[PDB]
């Protein structure tokens, strides 16, 4: 039993960036078609592949961390849609 | 009538549109290349036009001078 926590004075309250739409891990980067709309508020994390006519909506959270996510032609994901690969 | 002038510019903002479209991109991506694509098409329909009728001018001279040629071998 701890009950104890160190708070940290750089921590930051309010990045003026916003939250980052594309996030490379490492040497993942997410791939989006010049054709595929992905909303502002989406969040593409690893190795993501979205293709021509896909489309991404508002709130989905599309994590390839773990293993590759590939969206296809003309599929689309809707709003608030959490997308994840794991190892096996 | 149908001028070189805009069947050059036509034929350049077609060139700009379709060059973008194969790309995936919108039509009216970049709007100041559409620009310099329909000057060039004018420029270039303007200039084949001129150099079309000089083209003719020579081909009908270098014409008579081979009909001159081949009129002489009936003295
Ligand atoms: C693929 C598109 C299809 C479009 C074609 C069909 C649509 C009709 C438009 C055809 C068009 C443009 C050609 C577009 C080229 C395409 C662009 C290429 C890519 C660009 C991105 C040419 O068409 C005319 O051109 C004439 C040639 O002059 C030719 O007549 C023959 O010529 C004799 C030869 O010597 C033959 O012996 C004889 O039999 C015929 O008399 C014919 O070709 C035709 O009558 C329109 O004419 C345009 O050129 C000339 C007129 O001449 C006009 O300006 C001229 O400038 C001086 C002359 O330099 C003159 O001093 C001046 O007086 C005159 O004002 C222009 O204002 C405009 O009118
Ligand atoms: C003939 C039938 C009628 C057809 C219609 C003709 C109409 C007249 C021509 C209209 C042309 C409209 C073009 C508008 C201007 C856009 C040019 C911008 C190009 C540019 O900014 O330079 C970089 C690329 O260069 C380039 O893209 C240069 C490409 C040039 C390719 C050909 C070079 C000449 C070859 C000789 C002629 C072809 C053979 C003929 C026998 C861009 O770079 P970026 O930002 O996109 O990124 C890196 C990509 N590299």
């Amino acid at each position: 039993p701890k009950s104890q926590v160190t708070p940290s004075p750089d921590r930051v309250k309010w990045d003026y960036r916003g939250q980052r739409q594309i996030i490379p891990l490492g040497q993942w980067l997410p791939k989006v078609a010049v054709d595929a709309y992905v909303a502002p508020n989406v969040v593409l994390a690893g190795q993501v592949t979205v293709w021509d006519g896909s489309s991404v909506w508002n709130g989905a959270v599309l994590r390839g961390d773990l293993n590759k996510i590939t969206v296809g032609f003309c599929s689309n994901v809707q709003e608030r849609c959490v997308v994840h690969a794991a190892w096996s | 009538p149908i001028s070189a002038t805009m069947v050059g510019a036509l034929l350049g903002l077609g060139t700009q549109m379709y060059s973008n479209a194969l790309r995936k991109l919108p039509y009216m991506r970049h709007p100041w290349e559409h620009v310099v694509g329909m000057g060039l098409g004018a420029v270039f329909a303007n200039q084949l036009v001129k150099w079309d009728v000089k083209l003719k001018e020579d081909l009908d001279v270098m014409l008579a001078k081979a009909r001159a040629a081949n009129e002489r071998r009936y003295f």
